[PDB]
């Protein structure tokens, strides 16, 4: 398949190119660890208000204060 | 009489379409209709949904220029009418006309009307929302969740335009 | 009077732009047209003088007779003339568009290019030499500049 | 006072065109190893001011087998569209900060056609036709690789506001990341504006003068003001595109002084490809940009849709 | 010789400093020194309504601070 | 309903009547189906964009699409047409009528 | 408000730059001047016959793309989604349809141009 | 025939834009969303022949928000009363109506 | 949210209490009637509010974000 490559190449560059930035753009984002880093991202901007829930008694994950260190924080995005 | 803004862009809107139907010619027809599509996308800016306006506006534009160039082409007379040179495309522009200003006159005076369904005669910005939307637009939102909601939209869709290449392949091919 | 002197120097300005701003067109028949496109040349550089050559009738200021106006052309020079915008200038060049040249006595040559378009300019050689091209053009220039229009009609 | 802001937009890009006439004739002189004007006035500074009277005092010469409706129509639909298509340009505040300035400036530019279109056909003529007609091929060549250019470039400023252009090449430029979508975007530009090599409209070669040439002066004088604007909003437009200064808020003289400097040199540049290359037929430039434009486009509108989700660099949208 | 195209080039640029400055000096006009707010989005909209409903003047740009409370 | 719906609705029925009676040109009617597609699509986003409907605002644009899905087809259907006969008037597509 | 003023000012000051031409100076209309031009010689038939197209075949795929690509335009507010795998894929998938569609014109002699 | 696929396959096709009460994005209720989620509550698998006359009243609601025929007919009555006793000069309009009216903030 | 629902609220009581001023000779009417069978609260239309006001606050108001620039 070198043959047919190099022929290709010689013949038509921008084809060859075009595949490859094609090809490296499909496989690409399989391989690399950091698509999740940009789902948390998405997922952590606040678009909406935070509407709290009524203290029935037992909630033991959500705080009472916003400085509460319960709750889902982003110390990773300050950091990344 | 700035409240009825919509309202007068509504009337040059029809009043577009009473002119390239009533087909004259091609050319005219074609900028007939690239008014109407340029006081639509303006309604429908005034509405909020400046983003669909302008595809639109963009799209039919696009559209019209292949068209006139079709036209020119193949669709063509030694002396094309501009809207009087014939008597009943003169006539049927005449009466269609008249019909939609005594649709405003008759709509002007009691503010009701009746063809088939029922309509009022106040200015549209009465059924506005009074609220905000916060920091996004709802019509930018929901285009954007075609993707990440239309999955079978998007598919039976690029189907279709797939199908409509090779469709327009086989058919101007002759053997 | 003060009317007088405000029409002379309308006048004055609208005679500058016009003489300032010639636009030739592109229109040679014979060798005078390979002298005037080494007028055209950087040596003389008729661009200078915002002497600009235009292809069409239309957006053209004077045209430029370069060679031998035959019998078959005529008609087509003298609509070419004709669809010029007013005011139009002619600027004949060369022995042939001046007075038939070499050819008086041939039987299918037009003897002059007087006969069919009225002339400002004649400019003798055989060919004219681009210096003497650029002369020609410098004195249909200030006679562009001695123009009196809005002074006779404020006289008439 | 929004009159004030309109009137002082729109008279010094009238005289910008005039200037830009001006150091057309004499910089292409001076690439051709001769001079320009310099008989008009001092350094020929007077030469366009010349060159618009005798344009105006000249006749106008509407046709008579020209349909005079459009043909009056054309020319006004062409010198307003080129108006207003500069406002929401930032300098480095545009007069309309529209939140889809690109989407507008792609509808207008599209509608810019129209007006060449109507003169080609308006003008009963055989060459005004073939004009038109190239004109429509243009269009149909450039247009759909120009807005996936458009759109694969703007996948990292994250929306379609010219405002935010700025902010976004606050760090680096944008031509270090996007160079191919960078010469991609200047060959549209040129074959936008039927600038030369893709002149293919007003081509004195082929034809005399093609769509303008029934057009005698008055009428005349608005294509050609028309073009001029539209090859300055191009440069404009390529140097907030790629090439964005940095903007102080407290002293803006210092981006209107670095983009108007980097839009000169993109003018002097087009100027540069105008006098260097011989023209491009017009079937070629179809299969230009359908075959070897077209692919790469897809594939770096690809690249560049997958590039952001990859590295956690998907621009915020506020 | 080449340096000639350089007056022509200059007035160019004053033909292109003009008008963009312009508008900035007229956002500095008439929005009392302060540059002209942006409302990309409705809540930046309902936070200039509340800040010509709170100026009292019927001018957005009219800024009143912490003084105007008890 | 309110005012704008009434225009629109008359629109499309003035654009319906364009449609119905032909004038022996089939470049006119392609333009009056483009002018009813123009109408449906000012209506459907009208009344999208009133009543708050996000999630159908990929109605209207996909709509837009499938415009062409005719349109640019009856350009293919006239091709051939006038590759049949010089012009393209209704009145030589008669042959069917044994 | 301020558009169509921006609008109705450029549109004023365009329409006011032909009756300045029109009407200023000293006009001299002739039948001989105002007819077409073809280069000298009076022209043979018309300039409204019909111009028989070549590349009807692409005006036909731009008039697809055009929309075929517009449907790409919202990709920028795309990326703001909390679902992006699947709006990575699909937005993969629509433009690979594209690419499949013009090599499938590219391949059948689509793009050449007729006679 | 209508050969239900989807609730056989359980795969979700269209059922998301069916109606406004839908999961949206970002959470964005339609102006309607409380009528047409009472009409669909109150009209769910009783059939359409009982819920054409037992659900009349939330249907009838949510076609007076979706349209707001009477909320126009009711302004139309009052606007035209309002200019009859202008006309008539037997009406002043407030001063809060007149544009001096000091809002909360 | 606070000064949006007492802007709101107080809004709608001065159209109510101008509303029985207008119409009190009128037979048959009947003031502050809703035109919604529930009695749950409604989000307020734009002609709800703005009735009875000059128009510069109407374009203000439904049409000063879309025309602000
Ligand atoms: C805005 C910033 C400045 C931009 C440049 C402006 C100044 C320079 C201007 C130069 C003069 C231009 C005059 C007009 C020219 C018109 C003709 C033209 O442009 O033709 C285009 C020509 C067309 O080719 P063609 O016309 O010769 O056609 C060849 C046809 N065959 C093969 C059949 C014989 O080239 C292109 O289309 C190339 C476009 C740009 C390519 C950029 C590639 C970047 C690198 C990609 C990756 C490569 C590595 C491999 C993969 C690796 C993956 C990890
Ligand atoms: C943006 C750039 C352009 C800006 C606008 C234009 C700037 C210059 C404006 C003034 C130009 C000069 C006047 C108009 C042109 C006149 C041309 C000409 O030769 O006219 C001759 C004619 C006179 O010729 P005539 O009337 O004797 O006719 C001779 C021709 N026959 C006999 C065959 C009919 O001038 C006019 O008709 C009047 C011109 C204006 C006179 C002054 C008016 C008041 C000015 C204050
Ligand atoms: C006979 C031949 C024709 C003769 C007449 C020619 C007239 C000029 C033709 C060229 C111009 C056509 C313009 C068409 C509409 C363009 C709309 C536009 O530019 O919108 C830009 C902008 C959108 O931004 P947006 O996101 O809405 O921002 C709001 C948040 N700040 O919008 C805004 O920011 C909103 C500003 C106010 C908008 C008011 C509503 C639209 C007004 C339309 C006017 C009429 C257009 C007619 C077009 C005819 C075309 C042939
Ligand atoms: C109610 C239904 C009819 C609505 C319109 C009535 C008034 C206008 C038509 C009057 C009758 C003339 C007519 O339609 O003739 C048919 C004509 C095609 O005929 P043609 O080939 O042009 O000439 C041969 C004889 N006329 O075809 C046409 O004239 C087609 C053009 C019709 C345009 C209709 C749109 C205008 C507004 C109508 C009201 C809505
Ligand atoms: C009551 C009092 C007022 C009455 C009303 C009149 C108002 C003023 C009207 C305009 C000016 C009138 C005078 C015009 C020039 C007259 C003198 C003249 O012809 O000078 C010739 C001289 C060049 O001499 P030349 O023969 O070329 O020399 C050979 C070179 N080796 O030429 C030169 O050196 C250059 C001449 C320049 C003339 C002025 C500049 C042009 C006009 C600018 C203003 C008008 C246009 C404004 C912009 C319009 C849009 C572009
Ligand atoms: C954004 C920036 C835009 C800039 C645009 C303008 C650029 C160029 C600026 C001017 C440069 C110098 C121009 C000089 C022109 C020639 C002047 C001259 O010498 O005129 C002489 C001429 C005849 O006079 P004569 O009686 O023969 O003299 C006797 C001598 N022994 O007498 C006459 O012709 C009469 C007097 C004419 C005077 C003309 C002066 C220049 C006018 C230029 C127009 C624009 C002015 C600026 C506008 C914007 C700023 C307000
Ligand atoms: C899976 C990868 C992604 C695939 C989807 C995304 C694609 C993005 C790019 C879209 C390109 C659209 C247009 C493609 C047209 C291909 C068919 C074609 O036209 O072939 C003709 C050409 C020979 O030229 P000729 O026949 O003379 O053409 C007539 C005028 N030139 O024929 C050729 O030059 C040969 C073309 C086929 C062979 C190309 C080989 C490229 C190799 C690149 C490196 C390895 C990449 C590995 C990935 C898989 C590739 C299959
Ligand atoms: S005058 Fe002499 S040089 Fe000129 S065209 Fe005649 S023969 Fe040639």
């Amino acid at each position: 398949v070198a043959a047919f490559l190099k022929n290709v190449w010689a013949k038509e560059p921008v084809l060859v190119a075009s595949f490859a930035i094609a090809g490296l753009a499909v496989i690409l984002p399989t391989l690399s660890p950091y698509t999740k880093y940009s789902l948390m991202i998405n997922r952590a901007t606040p678009y909406n208000y935070p509407v709290p829930l009524r203290d029935d008694g037992n909630m033991p994950d959500v705080p009472s204060h916003p400085q509460d260190p319960q709750g889902p924080s982003l110390e990773w995005l300050k950091r990344l | 009489m700035m409240t009825y803004i919509v309202f007068i862009l509504s009337i040059i809107f029809v009043m577009g379409f009473v002119g390239f139907s009533s087909k004259p010619s091609p050319i005219y027809g074609g900028l007939g209709l690239i008014v109407s599509g340029g006081v639509g996308c303006g309604i429908v800016l005034n509405f909020g949904g400046s983003f669909l306006g302008l595809m639109v506006f963009l799209i039919y534009l696009g559209g019209m220029m292949v068209v006139f160039g079709y036209t020119t082409a193949m669709a063509t007379e030694q002396y094309p009418e501009v809207w009087v040179s014939n008597k009943v495309v003169l006539g049927t522009f005449i009466t269609g006309l008249l019909m939609e200003f005594l649709m405003v006159y008759y709509v002007l005076k009691d503010k009701e009307v009746e063809i088939v369904f029922k309509f009022n005669g106040m200015g549209d910005w009465v059924i506005y929302d009074t609220g905000d939307s916060g920091f996004f637009s709802e019509e930018a939102m929901g285009i954007a969740a075609l993707y990440s909601y239309g999955t079978w939209l998007v598919i039976v869709t690029g189907w279709s335009l797939l199908i409509g290449v090779v469709v327009i392949m086989e058919i101007t091919r002759g053997n | 009077s003060r009317g007088e002197y405000v029409v002379a120097k309308l006048d004055d300005l609208i005679n500058w732009a016009r003489r300032s701003s010639l636009w030739p067109m592109t229109f040679g028949l014979a060798c005078c047209a390979v002298e005037m496109m080494h007028m055209a040349a950087p040596r003389y550089d008729m661009d200078r003088f915002g002497v600009v050559f235009r292809a069409s009738p239309r957006q053209s200021d004077v045209m430029i007779v370069a060679g031998t106006l035959t019998n078959k052309m005529a008609p087509a020079l003298r609509k070419v003339y004709d669809q010029m915008p007013e005011p139009r200038y002619v600027v004949s060049m060369g022995s042939c568009a001046n007075g038939g040249g070499y050819y008086h006595y041939s039987y299918s040559v037009v003897r002059g290019c007087d006969r069919i378009v009225p002339v400002d300019i004649y400019v003798p050689g055989c060919p004219p030499t681009a210096e003497a091209l650029l002369y020609g053009i410098l004195q249909l220039q200030k006679k562009i500049k001695r123009e009196k229009r809005l002074r006779i009609w404020y006289r008439r | 006072m929004f009159m004030i802001n309109v009137l002082t937009l729109i008279i010094p890009i009238l005289l910008a065109v005039a200037f830009l006439t001006l150091v057309e004739r004499k910089v292409l002189g001076y690439m051709q190893f001769r001079k320009g004007p310099n008989v008009v006035g001092p350094y020929g500074l007077l030469q366009p001011i010349a060159d618009a009277i005798k344009l105006f005092i000249k006749e106008p010469l509407r046709p008579a087998t020209s349909s005079i409706s459009m043909f009056i129509l054309a020319p006004i639909l062409a010198l307003t569209l080129a108006l207003t298509m500069w406002i929401p340009l930032p300098m480095p505040y545009p007069l309309i900060n529209m939140n889809l300035g690109v989407l507008f400036m792609l509808a207008m530019s599209s509608l810019a056609v129209y007006s060449i279109l109507w003169s080609g056909w308006a003008s009963n003529s055989k060459y005004a036709l073939i004009g038109a007609l190239r004109a429509v091929a243009q269009t149909i060549s450039y247009e759909v690789t120009l807005a996936i250019i458009l759109l694969s470039v703007l996948l990292m400023n994250g929306s379609f506001t010219l405002s935010t252009l700025i902010i976004t090449q606050e760090q680096v430029w944008l031509i270090f990341p996007a160079w191919p979508l960078a010469m991609m975007w200047f060959i549209s530009t040129l074959a936008e504006t039927n600038r030369a090599p893709f002149d293919l409209t007003e081509g004195e070669s082929e034809l005399v003068s093609g769509f303008n040439v029934e057009y005698a002066a008055g009428p005349f004088a608005l294509f050609f003001m028309a073009e001029y604007a539209n090859i300055i909003m191009m440069n404009i437009f390529t140097t907030t595109l790629f090439l964005g200064a940095f903007h102080n808020p407290y002293m803006p003289e210092l981006y209107t002084i670095n983009f108007t400097i980097k839009s000169l040199l993109l003018s002097i540049t087009f100027l540069w490809i105008r006098a260097s290359y011989p023209r491009f037929r017009y079937d070629q430039l179809m299969h230009l940009l359908w075959k070897n434009f077209l692919p790469l486009t897809l594939a770096l509108c690809m690249w560049h849709v997958s590039l952001p989700i990859l590295l956690s660099s998907i621009p915020p949208q506020t | 010789m080449w340096f000639e195209v350089l007056p022509g080039i200059a007035v160019m640029g004053v033909c292109l400093f003009i008008p963009g400055m312009a508008t900035a000096r007229i956002h500095r006009f008439s929005n009392g020194g302060r540059e002209k707010r942006v409302a990309h989005y409705s809540y930046q909209w309902y936070l200039m309504e509340r800040d010509r409903r709170v100026s009292g003047v019927n001018r957005y740009y009219v800024s009143k601070g912490l003084e105007n409370i008890d | 309903m309110s005012l704008v719906y009434m225009n629109i609705m008359m629109a499309f029925t003035v654009s319906l009547t364009g449609l119905l009676m032909y004038r022996s040109h089939l470049m006119s009617s392609l333009l009056c189906l483009e002018g009813m597609m123009l109408s449906l699509f000012i209506l459907a986003t009208l009344m999208i964009l009133n009543s708050h409907f996000t999630l159908a605002s990929m109605m209207p644009i996909i709509l837009l699409v499938f415009a062409a899905c005719e349109a640019a087809l009856g350009l293919s259907l006239l091709v051939m047409v006038s590759n049949t006969y010089g012009t393209d008037y209704v009145q030589n597509l008669n042959l069917l009528q044994c | 408000m301020n558009l169509m003023i921006t609008l109705l000012t450029n549109f004023t000051l365009a329409t006011l730059l032909v009756t300045i031409a029109f009407w200023l100076p000293q006009l001299n209309v002739y039948s001989e001047k105002t007819s077409p031009y073809e280069c000298g010689f009076d022209p043979m038939g018309s300039a409204r016959l019909p111009f028989s197209m070549k590349f009807f075949l692409v005006a036909i795929t731009f008039l697809l793309f055009d929309l075929e690509i517009a449907l790409l335009l919202p990709l920028p507010w795309a990326s703001q989604t909390t679902n992006l795998n699947t709006m990575l894929t699909m937005a993969l998938l629509l433009i690979f349809l594209l690419a499949v569609s013009l090599a499938y014109e590219w391949t059948q002699k689509g793009l050449e141009w007729t006679e | 025939p209508f050969f239900d696929v989807q609730k056989k396959l359980g795969v979700d096709l269209d059922h998301w834009m069916t109606i406004q009460s839908a999961e949206q994005p970002h959470r964005i209720p339609a102006r309607c969303h409380a009528f047409e989620k009472e009409w669909i509550e109150c009209a769910h698998g009783i059939g359409s022949i009982r819920a054409e006359k037992e659900c009349k009243i939330e249907f009838e609601d949510f076609r007076e928000c979706l349209l707001r025929q009477k909320t126009m007919k009711r302004l139309n009555a009052i606007k035209r009363q309002r200019d009859k006793l202008i006309k008539e000069g037997k009406y002043t309009p407030p001063p809060h109506h007149s544009g001096q009216e000091d809002l909360r903030p | 949210q606070a000064e949006k629902d007492r802007r709101v609220l107080q809004m709608l009581r001065e159209n109510l209490e101008e509303e029985a001023t207008i119409m009190k000779d009128v037979p048959g009417w009947k003031v502050g009637e809703s035109v919604f069978h529930t009695t749950r609260w409604v989000t307020p239309m734009m002609g709800e509010l703005y009735g009875l006001r000059t128009g510069e606050e109407i374009l203000s108001s439904t049409y000063g974000f879309i025309w602000y620039t």
